[PDB]
């Protein structure tokens, strides 16, 4: 769900 | 009193933010006139995207009307209404 | 719901306003690194003066420290502090 | 009032 075109969730900033 | 990383990211991510826009950018055709104020607070698409290949661009647009002072030298001055474009929603799209 | 002339003038006159400033032009020497976010919300002198011929310039300045993600590719990621200049008071001075 | 300072209507007079 962590698409570069979309804003925010911490569990993106996991990777 | 450091500004927390997630607050910094949320405040800087591509969104409409109050920008002071010069009126000559919006009404260049009105050459003979000097305006007061010479620029205007408009909601304009600003901020960064997750990648350098992307740009913050407007998707939804609208107008706001504002009282602005018109001054033509050797004529006088008056306050009229003037409509200005504003950005309501923003998107991160590839650079074309 | 028209915006009254006095409100427009007060909101537009030379004052410090939240500006989203690119990190790359505040720390150009740091080429090797990629930052997240790539820009930062700083109070910077903006707006107009009573005559074009004056410019809105900073008088009182300070620093704000902010947590920013530093990335050197193929090396790893870290969140450090980074200090940025910001404008507290503004003046309309001749060009 | 002064050109370098901000505001009162009776400047815009």
């Amino acid at each position: 769900n962590c698409d570069i075109h979309v804003l925010w969730e911490w569990e993106c900033f996991x990777r | 009193e450091v500004v927390k990383f997630m607050d910094v990211y949320q405040q800087s991510y591509c969104h409409p933010i109050e920008t002071l826009v010069d009126i000559f950018q919006e009404y260049p055709d009105e050459i003979e006139y000097i305006f007061k104020p010479s620029c205007v607070p408009l909601m304009r698409c600003g901020g960064c995207c997750n990648d350098e290949g992307l740009e913050c661009v407007p998707t939804e647009e609208s107008n706001i009307t504002m009282q602005i002072m018109r001054i033509k030298p050797h004529q006088g001055e008056h306050i009229g209404e003037m409509s200005f474009l504003q950005h309501n929603k923003c998107e991160c799209r590839p650079k074309a």
